[PDB]
This record gives C-alpha cells, sequence and structure tokens, in this order.
C-alpha cells in the first residue's frame, strides 16, 4: 500500500483489479513459501 | 507378438511426491510512544 513501487514498477498506486489479486495471491504463496525467512525477505525487499 | 501385443513392457515412471506445506508468522514492529508533555499538579505528592 505505502511502497506501490515494490510490487511493480510502473503501478505507483495499488488498484482493486484481479489482476493485481493474483499477483498478491502469487506474493503470498512465495512469502509463506519462503517459511522462516519470510519475514527476512520482507524486511529486505522494504530496502533494496 | 503374433496377436500383435508387445514383449518388452512399457514404462510406468514414478509421480510427483506430495509436498509438504509451508506457512510463515510474518512479523511487524510499531514504536514505543513518545512521552507526554508533563504538567505541574496544584497537589502535593501524596494527593497526586
Amino acid at each position: 500500500v505505502t511502497k506501490p513501487e515494490k510490487f511493480q514498477s510502473e503501478t505507483t498506486a495499488l488498484q482493486h483489479d484481479l489482476p493485481t489479486l493474483q499477483a498478491l495471491t502469487r506474493f503470498h504463496a512465495v512469502i509463506m513459501r519462503c517459511g522462516s525467512y519470510a519475514t527476512e525477505i520482507l524486511t529486505a525487499l522494504e530496502l533494496g | 507378438t503374433i496377436d500383435g501385443q508387445p514383449l518388452s513392457l512399457s514404462l510406468y515412471a514414478t509421480p510427483a511426491d506430495p509436498s509438504m506445506l509451508l506457512s510463515a508468522a510474518i512479523t511487524a514492529s510499531q514504536g514505543g510512544g513518545d512521552l507526554p508533555h508533563a504538567v505541574m499538579p496544584m497537589y502535593r505528592f501524596p494527593v497526586i
């Protein structure tokens, strides 16, 4: 929500679309696939 | 064979294994509250 550039580089405002919903699903799936490192991957993605 | 049935048997490959499902308890951080401005009372120390 606050950094939509970290979602896609073209977005600049997170949308209420169906492709955005599907990409949120894939994002959540890869985060939960990361397991114990997941908040570490997220806070590294906060930064560069 | 004479009936059209093969002599060398066919391949039966190994199917995909059942995966292990993964989740993650990702965490956040709200900071501590900033300490307010102190106001001098009119009562002495035991009362207040």
